[PDB]
């Protein structure tokens, strides 16, 4: 999975920004880091590519294929981790 | 807040959102009023923080004692059934007080609601609502980070002042192994001590994000001989500690210790994960074909010996013949199966000529009809083997390489069979400490196969023909498709030569749609 | 090895000749040499600052490597008389000076701007030499202008030192994410300079962009600031469509070529190889005619000017002195042709160098001085930041909030001493302030010191002796409005555990900073900060439909280093993994669609662009046709001319 199928939600209004938000969970699944990768984006338009493609989707990959648990790479990461546990314990 | 609550109640109520963003409110509000006060001792101070409660809940016809954050997040996560209006019970509720249980819970919901892709959906929902709760807590709960904590902690305990306090007693020689074990032990100390009593770190090295236990001690404690860059340890390791200070001798020994690393990942990445490229490109071809049974022999299942747990793990979702012969599923808790030589159906024996029928694929097969199996086998094979390899070279390395061998210079396939071959790949995979389903081993050494007759018909019979096994690069070229063949290197010998008789050669695949 | 036995530290003991780079940063004695070497990259990757400051916590070899270096300032080499000043235009001008002694003569000159290499440059501080006027002595160790890492008095700016607190914001700091406030970014200022030249030959003209039908400005003037990222832009001239396409001059036209920048006109070089008559007859070209003009009259000055020290043998002159006359001479002489990249051009061409500042822009990169590098990941108003609200010091406020996520996985213990110091010296500062005698409070003052660094304490008493009563108070006043320096050794003589533990027992007065419905209460202390270069805007390609090559297929162009394109537009290529990947899925008709639609196939790449440009922008129904791809129609080529042929099954 280290390509993925994302959708866009929102367009950054502000013209000098010119990075791309993404969020912390996705993080582990593509292997990468804030410390300046450069990653690729294709856009998808045909709807029938829109369909075949809804495999690549995260949700897709939130089943292990090796084990069929739950993926780590999409359990809460360090910060969240750590927040969780000072609500429970 | 109430004394008692019944979940079943809230989740099928409407008012499921309105209470939890109540309950949420109340907590931030509440807990950003108040303060944190250090004990910064082994006692603990007082902290009336509502977070933390004993309050009750009545389901299932029984009372659970638990705390306000437990109640929380287990409305939290329950959402499932909220959304399809379905009870909970008993057995669908987990302590969540340890954070890889959650991991557990998740796992076992896919399976009592039909592996849907509506409940794959409201599981990434909660998990990022999850995250976005965890976010909003931790600005308004601080985390921060300084010396002055551990200043403290040794004024107020002595055990740890003078443990802060120690150089190695060089007035006897020490040993490698010798300077190793007190470090250890050292560590060790350390790490109990800070948690055993309050500060300004404890959560941070309870939960374990963010702390690495040997970069704590190399800082506290002192730092430890360093090797050479060819792989020598020095003979005179470094008394002092990266907090204390250091040597000039000791400056040059870390600036060593630098360069190698620096050198170390320039190769590394130099390396450019050339394996991955002819892996992939033999063993993408293979497909999977819907069938009950390949209707193979029973001396056609292959046997293998147990000798760990281990084994078990990399045997899940699959048959074993029992007394009567009959494929049970295999249990991994299972005991009985130590020391045991067994027959277990394969895709490198299977007798579909198709493909590879669901039998062979065991219970994993219904996951997995959505995607090319040989794919995933190979990316998921050339992924931690890649990064462990490329850690361990940053000893363990030995096995590694073992397995590369194995898998390119094929030797030992020259001098052995095929049952021996796999067990030697379970064994190395256990050494590795890669922890990978053998179901998609079995399936690399089926695309490894090579016999005379291209039906597997005759494979279902008594004796199986010729099994022999080439290259990696051999068993490619070896290929009757061309298109995968011409794709690959080595092309001039192919079209220039007639030694590989791609003249010779024809046979439809994936790829040749490509070309 | 025996070398390694060789070295002692009795031979190196109180000198620091061993160490080179981490002479710039304070207690390298606690720190780990990746982050050391990451530290020297960034050093070699540092930036200029508009609001350069020196930092707080010093090693004393900032002023000697900034005195050495000389790319950042001009230093007369001896007492010099100055004889003339010329302006070219209004931002620049020359010097022609006479040695005293030596009776030899020497150019000087200003700029606003230095150009140092493509984007990266700096502005120039030219106040000290502005100053100067005509038949006034200047001394040797006059400096004629600097940089702004250069204060008053030469000392070494390099960054600047920011509030900064250890929190972890809404998950939001995860990795190296560093927010910063407003404030402080809008300290983070840098320079950037551009050279661009544009040609123009006697098929193309330029067009009206600026101003009415009287002032025909193409580009805008040295005042001007260019607007809409535009500077100039020209029309493709032909005869035959003089009748509608050279219409409406005004306007531009949909194929033409602009040319692309941002800031304020700095300075301005034409060379012209074409008789001036065309110009004078030549409307659409007066900008540039006056322009000439003024450059012209400028030279006919300065050799009107220098010729009566140039014909005179007798005189001693620089080389440089000479080289400028001759480059003069050369420009009024006439029947003197250019020829650009050994070759002649027509027309003429022209050269802007341009010059803007930038503030932070969201997703930069912060460091400090151990190598703690990071991104800037969001921005705030200030109010919505951590804040202390009790005590004395009620209402501070942090500017940034790095990642506490871990320090000891970084090795390097050195960000928290400088923190720590600069708190503790808060306080002191503070506690001060509530002295209300000067001679109780310098006591209090170099009692601190002395508790940190006793040496430099002598040498502030010392000061403070030989300083003057009013001026001891301005001096005071200093130190409670900036605060105190701190002097740290990079190895020898540094502070370690022991006495930040000493102090801490006797500063029993220190206490947690409690911070406003903030759980704990957090630390804030000064560190030093420095911007580096890589920027988000630095990879930024994005394609839609580009020149094709021979192949008919997507290739790069030289547009952007021309300067023709605003963003890079450098297509992606699909390679091993990426098909491997994308064939993990059971689609490889799709794939083949996909890439056949995309770039392979012309005509279904042309069928996608009619099909999407119509039909409902919401709802995209392709239809592909089966016409074979150009790739798989040059193989054929290949193998039939190979000898070898193509038989399908
Ligand atoms: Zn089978």
């Amino acid at each position: 999975g280290s390509i993925l199928y994302l959708k866009i939600g929102l367009i950054k209004k502000d013209y000098k920004d010119l990075t791309l938000g993404i969020s912390n969970n996705l993080l582990s699944a593509l292997s990468g880091d804030y410390d300046g990768d450069v990653l690729n984006i294709i856009p998808v338009f045909d709807n029938k590519m829109k369909e075949h493609f809804s495999l690549l989707s995260p949700q897709n990959f939130l089943v292990d294929r090796n084990n069929g648990r739950f993926n780590g790479d999409f359990d809460l990461q360090k910060d969240q981790i750590l927040g969780i546990f000072i609500l429970n314990n | 807040m109430e004394k008692t609550y019944n979940l079943n109640d809230i989740l099928l109520s409407n008012e499921y959102e309105k209470i939890k963003e109540d309950i949420k409110e109340e907590i931030i509000n509440d807990m950003a009023s108040k303060k944190v006060k250090y004990s910064n001792t082994s006692e603990f101070a007082k902290n009336d923080f509502l977070k933390d409660e004993f309050i009750d809940l009545v389901v299932d016809g029984e009372t659970y004692e638990i705390t306000y954050g437990n109640l929380i997040t287990l409305l939290i996560v329950a959402r499932p059934f909220n959304h399809f209006k379905v009870p909970m019970t008993e057995d669908l509720l987990f302590d969540l007080s340890d954070l890889k249980e959650y991991q557990n819970y998740y796992t076992t919901l896919l399976e009592h609601f039909g592996y849907s892709n509506e409940i794959k959906s409201i599981i990434k929902d909660v998990i990022s609502e999850l995250a976005i709760f965890s976010g909003d807590i931790n600005v308004t709960f601080g985390n921060t980070v300084s010396i002055k904590s551990l200043i403290d902690l040794g004024n107020k305990v002595k055990r740890f002042r003078e443990l802060l306090h120690y150089r190695l007693p060089n007035d006897e020689a020490l040993e490698f192994n010798d300077i190793e074990a007190i470090i250890k032990k050292n560590l060790d100390e350390i790490m109990k001590i800070l948690s055993e009593t309050d500060n300004m770190l404890r959560y941070y090295i309870d939960s374990g994000a963010g702390i690495n236990s040997k970069q704590f001690g190399q800082v506290l404690s002192l730092v430890g001989s360093k090797p050479d860059l060819f792989g020598k340890i020095i003979p005179y390791p470094i008394n002092t500690s990266f907090l204390r200070g250091l040597d000039v001798r000791s400056f040059y020994i870390n600036a060593l210790g630098a360069r190698k690393a620096l050198i170390t990942n320039y190769q590394q990445v130099r390396n450019s994960g050339y394996l991955t490229r002819k892996i992939s490109m033999l063993l993408m071809d293979t497909k999977l074909i819907d069938l009950d049974d390949c209707g193979s022999h029973e001396n056609n299942y292959l046997s293998i010996n147990v000798e760990n747990k281990d084994v078990l793990k990399r045997f899940s979702k699959r048959s074993y013949l029992n007394n009567n012969g009959e494929l049970v599923e295999i249990d991994i808790n299972d005991e009985s199966l130590i020391g045991q030589v067994i027959k277990i159906p394969s895709p490198t024996t299977c007798a579909s000529n198709e493909g590879v029928c669901r039998k062979c694929y065991g219970k994993l097969f219904d996951i997995n009809k959505d995607l090319n199996i040989g794919m995933i086998a190979v990316l998921l094979l050339t992924d931690p083997l890649t990064q462990r390899l490329l850690s361990a070279k940053h000893e363990l390395s030995k096995p590694l390489r073992e397995i590369k061998d194995l898998i390119e210079t094929n030797k030992y396939i020259k001098d052995h069979n095929v049952n021996e071959v796999v067990n030697y790949f379970i064994y190395l995979l256990n050494e590795s400490g890669i922890n990978i389903q053998s179901v998609h081993s079995e399936l690399i050494i089926r695309e490894m196969m090579k016999l005379d007759d291209s039906d597997r018909t005759q494979f279902k019979n008594d004796k199986m023909p010729d099994y022999e096994i080439f290259r990696i690069t051999d068993a490619n070229l070896k290929g009757d498709s061309l298109s995968r063949s011409l794709l690959f290197e080595q092309v001039k010998k192919q079209l220039t030569t007639l030694d590989y008789d791609t003249f010779n050669k024809t046979k439809s695949s994936i790829l040749d749609k490509l070309l | 090895m025996d070398d390694i036995s060789v070295i002692k530290n009795e031979d190196y003991e109180g000198s620091h000749r061993f160490l080179a780079e981490e002479l710039l940063m304070p207690n390298a004695n606690k720190t780990d040499g990746n982050r050391s070497t990451m530290f020297c990259s960034h050093l070699a990757q540092a930036v200029t600052l508009q609001k350069a400051e020196p930092p707080l916590v010093y090693t004393n070899f900032e002023n000697q490597v900034g005195k050495y270096s000389t790319a950042g300032y001009r230093k007369a080499n001896s007492n010099y008389k100055v004889i003339e000043k010329i302006y070219k235009n209004d931002y620049n001008y020359v010097l022609i000076v006479q040695d005293q002694e030596t009776g030899e003569y020497t150019l000087f000159e200003r700029a606003e701007c230095e150009f140092l290499t493509e984007h990266y440059g700096f502005q120039w501080d030219n106040d000290k030499i502005d100053s100067l006027k005509k038949d006034d002595t200047i001394e040797k160790d006059t400096v004629l202008y600097k940089n702004t890492c250069y204060d008053e008095n030469m000392n070494f700016g390099y960054g600047v030192n920011l509030n900064a607190a250890y929190f972890s914001y809404k998950n939001e700091t995860l990795e190296d994410a560093i927010v910063i406030s407003e404030s402080a970014a809008k300290k983070l200022g840098t320079f950037s300079v551009n050279k661009v030249k544009v040609s123009v030959n006697t098929n193309d003209i330029l067009l009206n962009l600026y101003g009415d039908n009287e002032n025909y400005k193409g580009f805008p003037d040295i005042g001007e600031h260019i607007k809409n990222q535009i500077i100039a832009s020209r029309r493709r001239f032909d005869y035959n469509t003089a009748l509608y396409e050279l219409k409406n001059l005004n306007e531009m036209r949909d194929s033409d070529t602009p040319f692309f920048a941002d800031g304020k006109i700095v300075d301005i070089e034409i060379f012209s190889n074409v008789p001036e008559e065309e110009l004078k007859v030549q409307k659409y070209n007066e900008q540039v005619l006056y322009y000439i003009n003024k450059q012209k009259e400028f030279s006919n000055n300065v050799y009107q000017k220098l010729k009566k020290i140039v014909e005179g043998k007798d005189n001693n002159v620089s080389d440089k002195l000479l080289h400028f006359y001759n480059n003069c001479k050369m420009r009024i002489d006439e029947n003197i042709s250019y020829t650009y990249q050994n070759s002649k051009f027509s027309g003429f061409i022209m050269e802007f160098t341009i010059l803007e500042e930038e503030p932070l822009n969201k997703g930069s990169k912060i460091t400090g001085r151990y190598g703690n590098k990071g991104v800037i990941s969001k921005i705030l108003p200030d109010d919505q930041m951590p804040t202390v609200a009790e005590g004395r010091f009620k209402g501070l406020k942090a500017d940034i909030c790095l990642n506490p996520l871990g320090v000891f996985n970084r090795l390097n213990p050195s960000q928290l001493i400088e923190q720590e110091l600069n708190w503790i010296a808060k306080f002191i500062r503070k506690d001060m302030e509530e002295a209300g005698s000067n001679e109780e409070k310098v006591s209090i003052l170099l009692d601190f010191l002395n508790r940190v660094n006793k040496e430099e304490t002598e040498l502030m008493e010392e000061f403070i002796n030989s300083l003057n009563k009013t001026e001891l108070e301005e001096f005071l006043n200093d130190i409670i409005e900036n605060g105190i320096p701190i002097c740290q050794k990079p190895f020898f003589g540094n502070i370690g555990l022991d006495e930040l533990w000493e102090l801490y027992n006797h500063y029993d007065h220190i206490d947690y900073f409690k911070c406003e419905g903030i759980s704990t209460p957090l630390i804030i202390g000064e560190i030093y900060m420095v911007r580096l270069k890589h920027e988000p805007h630095s990879k930024f390609s994005a394609r839609s439909t580009s020149f094709m090559n021979l192949r008919g297929l997507p290739a790069k162009s030289k547009n952007f280093k021309e300067h023709k394109d605003l963003y890079s537009k450098t297509p992606v290529r699909i390679g091993n993994m990426e098909i491997s990947n994308l064939s993990l899925t059971n689609e490889m008709g799709s794939i083949m669609d996909m890439l056949n639609s995309y770039s392979n196939n012309e005509t279904n790449r042309r069928e996608l662009i009619m099909q999407l440009l119509t039909g409902n922008p919401f709802d995209t129904n392709i239809d592909l046709s089966d016409v074979e791809s150009g790739t798989s129609k040059i193989l054929k080529s290949l193998f039939t001319c190979l000898g070898l042929s193509i038989d399908d099954v």
